[PDB]
């Protein structure tokens, strides 16, 4: 993808993790789990919601529409009439066709983009009082047991705190 | 060995597949269809009005009254309009109903009519013969016969003398007037039942006007017929007189029409049954009950429907690439 | 010692539209829809309109005496019918063919009006000053169209009548005529001796003969008889030939047409005004360069393109975000 | 929010800066300042030009356009007119209200990436001579006077220059 | 210092694309969706000719105007061709009676089977066959007249009443043509018809007319003061047309029994036929072509690239090349 | 460019690479050479290829399209029929004009991220067994022989094997 994160440098999704579209999985002394990440899954959710419903609003409903008739000295109108009909059905067969193509194109690549930037959020955040694995995981310098985890998880880790503990393991 | 956190995103067992610009077949773990393609197969009130089935009728046999249509004779209001690939009674006497087209465009805008005698048989032509007008054409019951809304006049006695009569629109509504001319296929035909060798027939509103005279052509008999009619209508407004002033010729108004005016109804041809359910979107297939914007079901629709297209398939995703592994 | 990057923020209050959200505020945008006009109805090449006011195309060309104020018209940028558009035909009728001379005069920029067959001296042998009805009347009085001339017995004789013009105004001639469709036998006596009249008009590519239609219809201003109007457009160089026995209402006044593009005919109750304008709607002149608009469909000139739209604004900065 | 800088990493922008759409904050030393970035903002300024007169171009100016008049036996013809006239004002008004939308997503997008390909650029430049905040600010690990800074912005920092300077304060 | 580079590829490519942000990028990779180019020739579709009416149009061919005798013989064809000189149609002047929807229905006809459907020489015993001739269709130096249609006269003194019917038993619709002739005089009418008051009357299961001679001096046309007009019917398998007249008949000498079939039209082109095959024609030139749009002309026949106002559709299919 | 690497911390292309669209040049001990990437430039081409096809299968063919005749009472349908053409010509040349536009927009964007991707695969692979020039380049801090740098081209190098020496050096 375009963003490189799904089936990028994070291989695979998680079937564990249930109750949302990005998050983390944690490891720690007390345990192990999956945890969605409110914020971004929420942004993505009222996104797509809004683009679904745009693209439903910008097509106005078929109110009745019937079929004429023509006698056998009207061709030219009978042929225009289909003319008519035809092209516009072209058109927004076209139009529905080409626009489910290219939204569903940027609505992976928005995913993608989301991955990457809540990576980058974290990455920020722990600096190196945790080194990159690789494949979308950190591991802590310090211990972090599930007070500090849900820190790193809402967006208030304070590194400072950190990392003195830190600076003693990395060396 | 120490504490660890990593990101990630959601796989699940969707087996869901939307097309994108660089790759098709892509599966995700959420997705919505914007395409309806299911109906249920039926004919259905709309409105909670039934539709008006013409069944072996068509539109021109209806207005006319062919005698094989009579159970149409009691229809008075609908939702749309019915015909059948078996819609073969219409015009039973050979002859052309003119401008019968733009006659099927505004019936698509009635929802209902009130029919009335507008020159009652009984009493409306004391100089003219009015018993006489039957024919194998319209047979019906095994008998000669002939349309129910109108009335075939011939000569009295060894003459038919100029009529005039009017009927003044008090019905507060649009009232369909329908009428024939006869074009018998020699000149001896014509004095045998009009007297008349210069017939014509004038008919007159505010707004109409127009003169036909008979145009004798020996020709070939259709449905045993060498003589034709021609079928013709007008809208009287309300308010309005319409007058018919005739030396021969005249296939006399004897019912017609006060038309009610209602949008969204028209005219389909299906054969799909019809039954006691009812719908927002009918198509000649079957009904629609959708909130989809796209269908690929019908062009043809009755009421709020989804845009017809030709795709067989729309699904947007929504979620992300499913990749559970 | 810090040095940051950073991005522009104002007091835009400007929004606009996104696939993913609605109503996010930009530091800079562009309206591309047009929403204003001037209220009136203008000139074009500094051309004035023509203002058909009370009347309608059918009573301008016949000349419905109801209409005199157009009487010196002669050039326009457009034409102008009103919601009080309603002279027209004062004598009850069919006008044969009016929704197609009404698309061909929407490409005449400008004619001149010329007596094809003059009153005083084209007809020595037919009545010419009796030619008048209460259906048309004009001062209280019984009068006629300006640009028609209803033709009766002299006397008590109709003579056969053959009148030919040949077209040598270098353009297209635009002439009308009636046909007369009195409703009994006896007015059909009194107004043309000949019970079995008829009209024949020919030229190079027009060819018709018309017969009395005598019947009682519902009156209409007065009136049981119905009169029926034709046209035709005589090319450069062909000749027009009426014959008749009865029941011809002549031409007396025909049109030397101008051909000219862009021109139209609109409807509208906004008022006329010295102004000059590149683009004209029934609502009132627009004067832009956006590339849309949602003031009206019909357009006259140069015009941007006609949407439902309400708003039609593009973002050209970028999120605004002060805080 | 494509590229994480504009509403993201770089939380706000600055209404102190106004010559242009992105730039610097600096501070010395020899004082503090706001400096729009010419080449960035100029790039951006020619892209969206280019982007609206593109979309104007595209949409041909309508010529006189007026209505067409039918008797009351060509409903038919008159209901076709109509389709035809609804049907291409569906069309055109679908076309300019999608383009509209899709082009803001496309723009907003833009101007985040063109921030973000700033910031990487002079983390770029600096490498270890500065340390990261994550806000879109850098802390140099040397005195960088406004000459240094003037360097910094056009592109022209000299890395050797103060490399060792930074190593040891570092 | 040992190293690796990560870069992209550039080329000595000079195509250039545009883009919403930029013009002319020059790309090191692209595809042209454009057509631009035919071969100047009107060609073979399916391995069948077209039709060319050269000098005449499609009038002048159905009833065989004497300048159209190289038609003659033609039976079949894969489109029409009229070109900037197809003027010899009708050539006695008068009206040809629904001739566009003609045009159109001859549009879905592939071939047909012209036949003699009333013999010239057995078919008209008490009337005139060898008198109708006129200045107004000359060949060669001599009066003559439609090779299709045959101007009935009188015989001596006398034009009795004729009736002839024709059955259609060719399996398929038979396009029947004919006219009524017009003259300008009573005088006229009596030379060549005797009857003053004379009618021609058709019938068929969904044709009926009786058409009565209208008699008046129209303009000359081609040195006519008469008219024709000229009348066409289908006539459906088992269906019977019957012609009786007193006069004033231009009766149907040969008629034509249709093969329906699609994709068929008439084009107006002055490019040169030539013995080439194409599965797209254009009245400028056929195209050969597996692109999705063409630039070269909206009229096509066959299978062609949707036409477009376009000069340049060009699609990165590489990247922006930085040599 | 959206994603910062063509034309952008990558100056320019290489006219010596011509077996794909991205790829590497290398110097060791052993001597120098371009290799294009396999997996990136296929990925890439299958991309565009389908681009191209449902670009291409969206515009069904013009089937039989000629002009009709009218006669001089008929102005009315002419100039509907008229309307009818152009209106149908300016939305067909207006979807080809503008969908080529857009398109080659965001084809461009995917060349340069698919550049962008394949440096930061690299970066991620080499870790600080190799310093980041900032050009593209990549200096390694041990002996990389043609076997080591085939590893590193197709994503199997193996760091622990040189973090030793590296640190050593670094
Ligand atoms: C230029 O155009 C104007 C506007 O259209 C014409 O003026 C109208 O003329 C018509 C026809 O005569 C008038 O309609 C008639 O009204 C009579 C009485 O109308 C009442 O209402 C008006 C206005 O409110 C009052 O002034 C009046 O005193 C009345 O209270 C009716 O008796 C008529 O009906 C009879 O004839 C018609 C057929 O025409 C039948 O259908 C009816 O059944 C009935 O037998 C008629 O409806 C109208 O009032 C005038 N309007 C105005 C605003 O002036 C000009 O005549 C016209 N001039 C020319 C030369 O074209
Ligand atoms: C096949 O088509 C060709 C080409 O169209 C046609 O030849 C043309 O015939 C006409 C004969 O009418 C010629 O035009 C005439 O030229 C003379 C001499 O200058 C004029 O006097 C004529 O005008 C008189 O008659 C007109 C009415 O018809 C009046 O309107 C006018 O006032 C005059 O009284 C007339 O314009 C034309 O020159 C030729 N051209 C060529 C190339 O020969 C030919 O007749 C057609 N043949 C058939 C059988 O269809
Ligand atoms: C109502 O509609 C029905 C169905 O169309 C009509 O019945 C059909 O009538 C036609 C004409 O008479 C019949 O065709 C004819 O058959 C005879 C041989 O029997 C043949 O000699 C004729 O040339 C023609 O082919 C047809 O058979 C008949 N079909 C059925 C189903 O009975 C009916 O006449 C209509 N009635 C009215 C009053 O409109
Ligand atoms: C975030 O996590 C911390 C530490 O567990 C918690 O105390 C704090 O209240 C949280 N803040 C939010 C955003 O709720
Ligand atoms: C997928 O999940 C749903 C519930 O989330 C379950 O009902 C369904 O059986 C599952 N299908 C598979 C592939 O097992
Ligand atoms: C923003 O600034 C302008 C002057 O630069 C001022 O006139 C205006 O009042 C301000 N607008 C808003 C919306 O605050
Ligand atoms: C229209 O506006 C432009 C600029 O806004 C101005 O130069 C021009 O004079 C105006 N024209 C009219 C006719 O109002
Ligand atoms: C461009 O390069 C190719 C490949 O080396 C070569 O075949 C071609 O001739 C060159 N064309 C030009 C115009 O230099």
């Amino acid at each position: 993808g375009l963003f490189g994160a799904i089936a990028g440098f994070i291989e695979g999704g998680w079937t564990g993790m249930i109750d949302g579209w990005y998050g983390y999985h944690h490891q720690n002394e007390q345990g192990s789990g999956y945890a969605a990440d409110q914020k971004s899954t929420q942004n993505a959710i009222d996104g797509i919601t809004n683009k679904v419903n745009s693209v439903i609003e910008k097509m106005n409903t078929q109110f009745t529409a019937v079929g004429k008739e023509f006698n056998n000295l009207e061709r030219r109108i009978e042929n225009l009439n289909k003319k008519v009909d035809d092209g516009f059905l072209d058109i927004w067969t076209y139009n529905a066709e080409l626009l489910v193509l290219l939204e569903n194109e940027r609505t992976l690549d928005f995913h993608d983009s989301n991955v990457r930037n809540l990576y980058e959020k974290v990455k920020s955040q722990l600096k190196n009082n945790a080194k990159e694995i690789g494949n979308g995981c950190f591991e802590f310098y310090h211990k972090c047991d599930d007070a500090c985890m849900e820190s790193v998880r809402n967006g208030t880790y304070d590194y400072p705190k950190y990392s003195e503990e830190s600076k003693l393991n990395r060396e | 060995p120490g504490d660890t956190i990593c990101i990630g995103y959601h796989a699940n067992n969707s087996t869901d597949t939307v097309d994108t610009v660089l790759e098709k077949n892509v599966t995700v773990t959420h997705s919505v269809n914007l395409l309806e393609d299911s109906h249920n197969g039926k004919l259905c009130k709309l409105k909670g009005i039934a539709p008006l089935q013409l069944g072996k009728c068509n539109i021109a046999g209806w207005l006319l009254g062919n005698p094989e249509c009579d159970l149409l004779l009691t229809a008075s209001s609908w939702s749309y309009i019915v015909e059948t690939s078996n819609s073969e009674n219409g015009t039973c006497y050979p002859g052309d109903f003119i401008d019968y087209e733009e006659l099927r465009e505004q019936l698509s805008s009635v929802s209902s009519f009130e029919k009335f005698e507008i020159f009652p048989k009984t009493s409306s032509w004391p100089n003219h013969e009015t018993t006489k007008g039957v024919t194998a054409a319209c047979s019906y019951a095994g008998a000669s016969s002939f349309y129910r809304n109108l009335l075939w006049l011939t000569k009295k006695g060894s003459s038919y003398p100029k009529l005039s009569k009017s009927y003044v629109n008090n019905k507060g509504k649009e009232v369909l007037v329908l009428w024939g001319v006869h074009h018998p296929p020699t000149g001896t035909e014509q004095q045998s039942l009009y007297q008349n060798a210069d017939a014509y027939v004038s008919v007159g509103s505010s707004k109409y006007n127009r003169r036909f005279t008979p145009e004798i052509a020996a020709r070939p008999k259709v449905r045993g017929q060498a003589g034709r009619m021609n079928y013709y209508w007008t809208l009287l407004e309300p308010g309005d007189t319409i007058t018919f002033e005739a030396t021969g010729n005249l296939i006399a108004p004897w019912y017609a029409f006060a038309l009610n005016r209602g949008s969204g109804s028209g005219i389909i041809t299906s054969d799909a049954p019809v039954h006691d359910c009812n719908t927002k979107c009918q198509t000649p297939h079957g009904a629609i009950n959708s909130s989809l914007p796209f269908q690929n079901i019908h062009p043809v629709t009755i009421g709020e429907c989804p845009k017809y297209v030709r795709s067989t398939k729309l699904r947007m995703a929504t979620g992300l690439r499913n990749i559970p592994s």
